Parts: structure tokens; C-alpha cells; sequence
């Protein structure tokens, strides 16, 4: 997919990602999973389904998904947080799961 | 000499579901006649039975569309009336406040495509005799299941049976049981012929068979 | 009956004082006690 | 008295049987509960008797060695496909178990079929002979019938998660060998379903 | 608790087939779909094969029939093996687990949404 | 009578075979359902206790009954000293549901409250020993009466009405060691 190559948001102050792909790759109906991965480490699932958190992972980080563009939103940013964030869906036409370029959080 | 009474100590306190009317505080009022209202249902269970409900599904929609990749499992649920895909169902949510359930669940699908979209759908009950559902609409084949090809009649109803060592199963599983209390149930489209985005509405209904006792108070 | 020795019908009704028990369209072991040899096995004097 | 039981196509015979014993009912409670929905269907391919090795009776074993096998056991027969593919079964054990011995050897071994066994603390040993059971001893009889039909809380249960029926059987007087007698016998059990029923169908694999 | 662990060669010798085997505890192997996720050189994951419960073994379609997967309940271990390995494909492999079982499988997991890999492993090259 | 006994078949002799005369035998006092009817104390008893069997001490003479056979059908007629609201749902109702008050409840009166509740296992009847757990050798979950919640229970007495008793098990009466008999002291008026 195409997302900005790097963001950076203070601690304490709310970082919006933005994910966009393709009418096929995302549908409206369709959703994306959202993936943060610390340098060095496995990747870990921030977001299943577009809307929701999987067990273990703080309320804080916030999806929002409008048309072919799919948002991650971060607010209370922490030093933890700063990683790199792959955005993960389904392409109908592609058959096959597209990742996302990759988008690296810094902290100020 | 007064009759003794003798009246029980520790007992005849006052219950919630007690049966016993309690005394009239006001002279016998005629309220204004009803006679033959519509719509009137005696029993909870039989406006279950009587009018089908959607179940959810995926972004909150009730119908399973023909997955995009080669899958041939549109879905997968527990028999258990205490699950997600049957979470916003009616049927669901009265038989929630019975304390346990019997008898068979009708499931209705009904197509809901253009003519020119023909596709086969078969619908398997599996039995809690393994660790998952059945994997594919073949793997699924052994147990009950029903193959139904879209035709004239838009709604096929393939009622689950209702088999269980107990001979009352509880409504909602317990935190305890990490697997489905009762059996899976699948939908598999075998065959589809142009169905690409085609959708197929499945709804759940109490079955002639089906009944609910023991009503207690859980939380909603 | 168990225990109960009051002379009288029960002032609430069977379906509310016991749980109605149903049937599917006996007392084995006094079966078996009954159906127990006695006597001897073999010609007396 | 020669006895001959014959269970679907196998018949076992045993001419020093003393008889046959029945354990809480002469048969089997009605098949069709409420649960199922009348979906079972009886199996007469699974009723055959499956030879089992149980542990072979000897004189240093003394009175309390009790050993249980519950049933069903593992099972490489019809049966054994059977209870992997269908969720839930039901049906009456005929457990029939052999000592073979020379009778100039007396002991008196009993066994046994208790319903949802735990472990005696050897004081219910004692008391052990309540549930159906028969002595086999080589003086008298080398071969003990006993027939008790399924019993359980559920109409049907799986017998992988619960099995209700477990054999036990116990020497009530130690094996005393003699020069003319058998040095140790060993003890065998051929238990076929009776009455087996099958509901639910499990996918394979 | 949920660990995944991945066992096989860091350095291979191009042309030849590369065997990886995923050594799972904390869950029962048969009841969670398992994927194999391989990751590029700072670039972007691409997912590579996943096998559900039952073994369905669906693979990516642009790498399909290039690698096989073989998953055994009894020993807890989930096998990738990846045949004709190239230079060009060199990236960390990472095994994770589908709460779900045989929730896509031609898409090695993540098709549906509902369902999100739990444990994603410490990863090998 | 020289019976076989290999083939344990049921034989009782009598006094009559030695020119004896067999008396009159009156079993009211040790029938089943009658000594089941006397209330059981429960123990220990703590806040939203499950008011089911098994609970009660072995030795007591309901609970070494109840222990005696394998499956029993009863129905319970519970007794509680709350000292505040008590809530009794049926055992598939989760335990959330006690808070609600929509299910019987019985409010503090001055003395002990007794209710009656029926048997809603779902399971035919319900077993003391259950041989293997069921999940996906413990009894299980399911075999509970019901769930009974209140601020604080003093003490909790179950009686059962109407047990059926099936399957027999052994009694195991208190074992005495070294003497030829219990020799334990019996109620005795004072000289």
C-alpha cells in the first residue's frame, strides 16, 4: 500500500497514521489490520478489524477507516510507542494479503 | 376457645416469584374492554417460533456474501444460543434470560441475488466430538448437513437437531468451558456460478421441537 | 411419601411444591432381595 | 453346566461357567430420550466381544490388589472407529472375564462392574461385592458373566470426555499354589457391547 | 502463555530448498490456525503460507507451489519448507497463530477482520 | 442352604431352616426416601454460595446416605440464616444473575427463612462419583442445585424431598482399632 514513510508526535500529544490503498485492496464493507513492530522484535497486532484492539494492547491507540483510506491514531503517546507500524489487508483482486510500505513513530 | 394457629417460625417470608396474590387494597374496577386485540402473543417462545430474526455477522450485517478468494466456508458459529453470530438475534435474546434451552433451532437462509446469479449453499451441523468445525464442505459432508440450489424458491429452512448427553443444555456457556458447549455450525457454498458480490440472508427461528424452562434473571 | 405426615392436601399446588416429573412411553434391588433363594439345597432330617 | 454366549458373530463358550449375572436391570432403559431427537441409530456391526489382558492373578499378590479397566478401552475393532466418529454412544458392557487355573490351586478373585469408580481407601474393599459382581475361584468356576446395561446421568455421553462403567476386579483370598496346581493364571476379559446406539456424526479429519 | 519459537538456517546456499519449522507451546497446535509471515530487508511484510487446524496448508499465490507446509499436533511443531531459495528473497520469517481456525487460508490469515494473529514469535532469518 | 456362592446369586437364609420362627420386619424407619427427608447442616457456608450436594460432611448420616448411592434425584427444600436479601437462581443462570432480584429472592424475616426450590439439573440424575471431568476426575459444574446469594450466610441446611436412590456403593462405617467393639459412650440417664 502507499503511507507516509515516517510521522512524528511528541509524548503526550495525539500521532495520526494514514493507510491508503485501492477500492479492491480496501472496500468500504472490507477492513485493515494494523501491525506496530518494535526494531529488533516481532511485529505485534495493534488492530483487528479496523475498529477494534486485541487483548493485551492499551485503549489508547484508536483506527479510523473512511472509504480507501484506513487511520491509526495514537493519543497519550508514550516512549514504548515509538516503533514501526505496517498496516495489513486483503486484496480481492490481488488474492493475496497486501502490507503496507511501513511507517516509523518518533518521539520528540 | 380460639382455634391454636400455631403459626411456622422462620418461614412464609416474603418472595419475589412467590405464588401467593397479595391482599386487595381497592374496590373491584372495570378497566375499559379489549375484545380480540391484534397482535396479542400468549406465549414468549411462540412469537420466536413464529416471526425468524437475523443473525450478526461481520461489520454488523446479517447476510454471509460469497467470500472474494476461493473459501467454501462463508462462516462458522456455535450451536450455543450465546454466541456472537446469534448475539443480536431475538431468539437469542429471550431465550438468554432461560436458564437452559431444548429442542431443535430452525435456521432459514433465503438468497437474496439477481437471476442471472445462481449458486449452491450447503449448510452441516457439527457435533462437539472435535476440536474444531468441520474443515471443509466435504471434511463436513459425514455429519447431518443439507445441500440447497437456488431456484424459484429463494428461502431454503434447515431446522439443527438438537442432540446432547444432558438432556437440557445450559442458554449461555459458561467461562469455564474453553470449547463450544454444544456443537459448531457451518454454512458452506459449495458451488457458484457468477456470485461474485452476492449476498445470502441467514436467519434463526425457535423450532416446533424447541422450548425453554427454568427462567432466571442474567444481566444484558 | 417421605417425611411428610401433615393430614391435609398441600395448601400450594404439586407444580409449585415439587418440580413435576415427566415419563419416557421397578425398584431393582427389591427385586433382587426378593428373588433371594431360601431354604435348603438339599434332601432334610 | 456348559454356557455359550454368542454376541453378534463371535461366540465364546466356557463349560465351567456358574451362570450369568445382571447388574441393576435384566435390561436396558428406553433408547429414544428427549435429547437427539430420535437421531440415533443402532449399530449391530460394534456388538462383538474384544479379548483385553488384565493383570495376571499370582500368589504374592495379597487381598485389596484390586485392578480396573474402564470401558470402553482402547478399541482397534468396529467399535473403536465407531465411538471416534459418533459423538455420543451408548451401551451395556457384558463383561465376561476368564482366570484359567489347574483346581488344585484355591483362590477367590471377585469382580466387579462399578459405575463412576474412584479409588477405594480399602475400607469400601471390604463392602466392594454391593455392585454386580461374581467370584471366580478354580475349585468351582475359572469364568465369571456379568451383563449390566448403561447407566449414566446424560442419555448419552462421549466416552472420551466420561467413560461410566469401569471393570475391577479383586482378590478376596490370595492364589495358593500347589506342586499339582498352576504356578500363577493369568486373567483375560472378552467384553462385548450389548445394545450399542450411535447419534450425532462427527466430520473426519 | 502463548510463545512461539522458529528453528532453522540463518545462511543457505542459493538453488537449494529451505526447510523452517515453527516449535509452538502455551497452545494446543490444532486448535489455532498458524502463518507464515516473511518480512524483506527493512521493506514491507509479505505473507507467505498458513495452515489452519484440520492442515488446510493454503499458500500466497505469487509464491505458490515455490514452498510447502506440514503442521504435526502430536510434537507441538508447524514445518515450512521453502524450495529453489534466492538471494533476492532474504527477509526475517516470522510464525505466528490465528485466533481463529482456518479463517482464510489462501490469504494467510487477516481476510475476515474478526480475528487477529495473537502471538507473532521472536522471529529468525 | 449350601448355596454355590461362586455365581454371587442373592441367597438370605432365615430362622425357620433350624426349627426357628421368622418375626415380622417393619423397615419404614430405613427406607430411602424417609431417611433423606431430615435436613443436613452444610458446611463451610460463605457469600453467594452453591447450594449443591456433596457438601455436606461424610460421616453425617444424610450426607453417608446421599454418599451411598451413585446417582440420587431429590428435590431440596433449603434453609438459610441471612443476614441480608438472599437470591436462589437456577444452576444454568450465570452467577451476574444473583444480583438482579428478578429470580426468587426471599427478603430477612426475624427467624431462619426456609424456601423450597425444585431440581433444575439438566442432566436425568445427578452422580456423587463421576469418573472422568467433562471440559471442551472432578464431578462436574453442571451437578450443582443452584446458586444462592446473600451479605453473609450464618449457616445453610438442605433437605431432600422425594430422593430416589440407584447403584448402591459401600457405607465404610466407622473403622475401630484394636477392640472386639466401638465401646463408645451411649445416652445414659443420670444415676
Amino acid at each position: 500500500l502507499t503511507q507516509p514513510s515516517s510521522v512524528s508526535g511528541s509524548l503526550g500529544q495525539r500521532v495520526s497514521i494514514t493507510c491508503s490503498g485501492s477500492s479492491s485492496n480496501v472496500g468500504r464493507g472490507n477492513y485493515v489490520n494494523w501491525f506496530q513492530q518494535i526494531p529488533g522484535s516481532a511485529p505485534r497486532t495493534l488492530i483487528y478489524g479496523a475498529t477494534s484492539r486485541a487483548s493485551g494492547v492499551p485503549d489508547r491507540f484508536s483506527g479510523s477507516r473512511s472509504g480507501n483510506t484506513a487511520t491509526l491514531t495514537i493519543s497519550s503517546l508514550q516512549a514504548e510507542d515509538e516503533a514501526d507500524y505496517f498496516c495489513a489487508t486483503y486484496d480481492s483482486s490481488s488474492n493475496t494479503a497486501v502490507f503496507g510500505s511501513g511507517t516509523t513513530l518518533t518521539v520528540l | 376457645g380460639i382455634v391454636p394457629v400455631a403459626c411456622s417460625d422462620g418461614y412464609g417470608g416474603l418472595v419475589t416469584t412467590d405464588p401467593k396474590t397479595a391482599d386487595p387494597a381497592y374496590g373491584m374496577v372495570y378497566n375499559p374492554p379489549r375484545t380480540n386485540y391484534p397482535g396479542r402473543f400468549t406465549n414468549l417462545l411462540d412469537v420466536a417460533e413464529a416471526c425468524p430474526t437475523f443473525l450478526c455477522f461481520d461489520d454488523g450485517k446479517p447476510y454471509v456474501v460469497t467470500r472474494a478468494d476461493e473459501q467454501r466456508l462463508l462462516a462458522k458459529f456455535d450451536l450455543s444460543l450465546a454466541a456472537k453470530h446469534m448475539s443480536n438475534t431475538y431468539l437469542s435474546g429471550i431465550a438468554q434470560y432461560y436458564a437452559q434451552y431444548s429442542g431443535t433451532i430452525n435456521l432459514h437462509f433465503m438468497f437474496t441475488g439477481s437471476t442471472d446469479s445462481k449458486a449452491r449453499y450447503m449448510v452441516a451441523y457439527v457435533p462437539p466430538g472435535v476440536t474444531t468445525p468441520p474443515d471443509t464442505p466435504e471434511r463436513a459432508a459425514h455429519c447431518i448437513h443439507a445441500e440447497w440450489d437456488t431456484g424459484l424458491n429463494s428461502k431454503f429452512t434447515f431446522s439443527i437437531p438438537y442432540v446432547s448427553a444432558a438432556d437440557y443444555a445450559y442458554t449461555a456457556s459458561d467461562v469455564a468451558d474453553t470449547t463450544n458447549v454444544q456443537g459448531w455450525v457451518c454454512i458452506y457454498q459449495i458451488t457458484h456460478g457468477k456470485a461474485e458480490q452476492d449476498t445470502l440472508v441467514v436467519s434463526v427461528s425457535a423450532g416446533k421441537d424447541f422450548e425453554l424452562r427454568l427462567p432466571i434473571d442474567p444481566r444484558a | 411419601s417421605g417425611n411428610t405426615g401433615s393430614i391435609i392436601n398441600n395448601y400450594y399446588m404439586q407444580q409449585y411444591q415439587n418440580s413435576m416429573d415427566t415419563q419416557l412411553g421397578n425398584d431393582w434391588f427389591s427385586k433382587l432381595a426378593s428373588s433371594a433363594f431360601t431354604g435348603l439345597f438339599g434332601a432334610l432330617l | 453346566r456348559i454356557l455359550t454366549t454368542r454376541n453378534g458373530h463371535t461366540t465364546s463358550t466356557t463349560q465351567s461357567s456358574v451362570g450369568v449375572t445382571y447388574g441393576y436391570s435384566t435390561g436396558e432403559d428406553h433408547v429414544s430420550g428427549p435429547n437427539t431427537s430420535g437421531l440415533e441409530t443402532r449399530v449391530v456391526q460394534a456388538e462383538r466381544f474384544f479379548k483385553k489382558h488384565l493383570f495376571d492373578w499370582t500368589t504374592d499378590k495379597p487381598f485389596g490388589h484390586i485392578e480396573k479397566l474402564e470401558l470402553p478401552t482402547d478399541h482397534k475393532g468396529v467399535y473403536g472407529q465407531l465411538v471416534d466418529s459418533f459423538a455420543y454412544m451408548r451401551n451395556g458392557w457384558d463383561v465376561e472375564v476368564s482366570a484359567v487355573g489347574n483346581q488344585f490351586n484355591g483362590g477367590c478373585l471377585l469382580v466387579a462392574m462399578v459405575p463412576e469408580f474412584k479409588e477405594f481407601t480399602t475400607r469400601e474393599k471390604y463392602q466392594l461385592t454391593l455392585f454386580p459382581h461374581q467370584f471366580i475361584s478354580p475349585r468351582t468356576n475359572m469364568t465369571a458373566h456379568i451383563t449390566v446395561p448403561y447407566l449414566g446421568v446424560n442419555r448419552y455421553d462421549q466416552y472420551n470426555k466420561h467413560k461410566p462403567w469401569t471393570l475391577v476386579v479383586m482378590v478376596v483370598s490370595p492364589l495358593t499354589t500347589s506342586s499339582i496346581g498352576a504356578s500363577q493364571i493369568k486373567v483375560y476379559t472378552n467384553i462385548a457391547p450389548t445394545h450399542v446406539h450411535v447419534a450425532g456424526e462427527l466430520p473426519s479429519k | 502463555q502463548v510463545q512461539l519459537r522458529e528453528s532453522g538456517p540463518s545462511l543457505v546456499k542459493p538453488s537449494q530448498t529451505l526447510s523452517l519449522t515453527c516449535t509452538v507451546s502455551g497452545f494446543s497446535l490444532s486448535r489455532y490456525q498458524v502463518s507464515w509471515v516473511r518480512q524483506a530487508p527493512g521493506k514491507a511484510l509479505e505473507c507467505l503460507s498458513s495452515i489452519s487446524a484440520g492442515g488446510s496448508t493454503g499458500y500466497n499465490p505469487a509464491l505458490k507451489s515455490r514452498l510447502s507446509i506440514t503442521k504435526d499436533n502430536s510434537k507441538n511443531e508447524v514445518s515450512l519448507s521453502v524450495s529453489t531459495v534466492t538471494p533476492e528473497d532474504t527477509a526475517t520469517y516470522y510464525c505466528a497463530k490465528y485466533t481463529d481456525n482456518y479463517d482464510s487460508v489462501n490469504a494467510c490469515g487477516f481476510y475476515s477482520g474478526n480475528y487477529y494473529f495473537d502471538a507473532w514469535g521472536q522471529g529468525l532469518l | 442352604t449350601t448355596a454355590t456362592g461362586e455365581s454371587a446369586d442373592p441367597v438370605t437364609t432365615t430362622v425357620e431352616n433350624y426349627g426357628g420362627e421368622t418375626q415380622v420386619q417393619r423397615r419404614h424407619h430405613t427406607d430411602v426416601s424417609f431417611i433423606m427427608d431430615r435436613f443436613v447442616q452444610i458446611k463451610p457456608v460463605s457469600p453467594t454460595h452453591v447450594i449443591d450436594l456433596m457438601q455436606t460432611h461424610q460421616h453425617g448420616l444424610v450426607g453417608a446416605m446421599l454418599r451411598a448411592a451413585t446417582y440420587y434425584f431429590s428435590d431440596l427444600e433449603i434453609v438459610v440464616n441471612h443476614t441480608g436479601r438472599l437470591t436462589w437462581v437456577p444452576n444454568g443462570a450465570p452467577e451476574a444473575a444473583l444480583d438482579n432480584t428478578s429470580n426468587p429472592t426471599a427478603y430477612h424475616k426475624a427467624p431462619f427463612t426456609r424456601l423450597a426450590l425444585p431440581y433444575t439439573a439438566p442432566h436425568r440424575v445427578l452422580a456423587t462419583v463421576y469418573n472422568g471431568n467433562s471440559k471442551y476426575a472432578q464431578l462436574p459444574a453442571s451437578f450443582n442445585y443452584g446458586a444462592i446469594r446473600a451479605t453473609e450466610i450464618q449457616e445453610l441446611l438442605v433437605r431432600m424431598k422425594r430422593a430416589e436412590l440407584y447403584c448402591p456403593r459401600p457405607l465404610l462405617a466407622v473403622k475401630v482399632t484394636s477392640q472386639d467393639r466401638h465401646k463408645q459412650k451411649i445416652i445414659a440417664p443420670a444415676k
